[PDB]
């Protein structure tokens, strides 16, 4: 559960090699942030190209093909072409894989 | 196989997609 | 709801008009980055379930 995540994060902050020693001018930095518009700024063609590495290509074509459909509200019809449909079943995979691509950009490959 | 090429696209948008995504 | 629908229908047509907002070089960068990461871990791709996966 997420409070156990918080508890293990606090234990990981505690158990580093000499983490609270500041006799020689060391510093600790805690960044917390949010990826703004992560759900709306996923291009579907780039998503298909990144998705064909891990599954069969018909599966990736089915996952990309569901996102390109018409959304309706009672009088209003418009097609979707940019950003994923977040309310799908399998969309819980799509956010977790694409955000993995962010970890290769932030954290670096070596680290 | 046989890449997706979204339903939608106009002429120049297809040209830009074929340029940057191939 | 109607105002957000009018905003979404406008921004999707703006994406269709202005072209893709991503460049090709950044796409090649993230694609080769994903290729190097998945080849560094020896990831085997997920197969299609043929006739009887027994799960």
């Amino acid at each position: 559960p997420p409070p156990l995540l918080v508890y293990k994060w606090c234990q990981g902050i505690n158990n580093l090699q000499d983490v609270w020693e500041t006799s020689e001018g060391e510093c600790n930095v805690m960044l917390e942030s949010r990826f703004e518009k992560m759900y709306e700024k996923i291009d579907l063609t780039l998503l298909n190209r990144l998705l064909r590495l891990i599954v069969d290509h018909n599966i990736a074509d089915y996952m990309t093909a569901k996102n390109n459909v018409v959304i309706n509200y009672k009088d209003m019809n418009h097609t979707n072409s940019y950003g994923i449909i977040r309310g799908l079943q399998f969309a819980s995979f799509i956010v977790q894989y694409y955000g993995l691509v962010m970890d290769l950009l932030v954290l670096g490959l070596h680290r | 196989v046989q890449p997706f090429h979204l339903r939608g696209m106009s002429s120049t948008f297809s040209q830009r997609s074929r340029d940057i995504f191939d | 709801t109607r105002l957000y629908l009018k905003a979404e229908q406008e921004r999707q047509h703006n994406y269709l008009k202005d072209g893709p907002y991503i460049t090709a070089e950044e796409a090649v960068a993230v694609y080769t980055t994903t290729v190097h990461w998945l080849e560094s871990r020896r990831f085997s791709p997920i197969p299609f379930p043929p006739l009887s996966y027994k799960h």
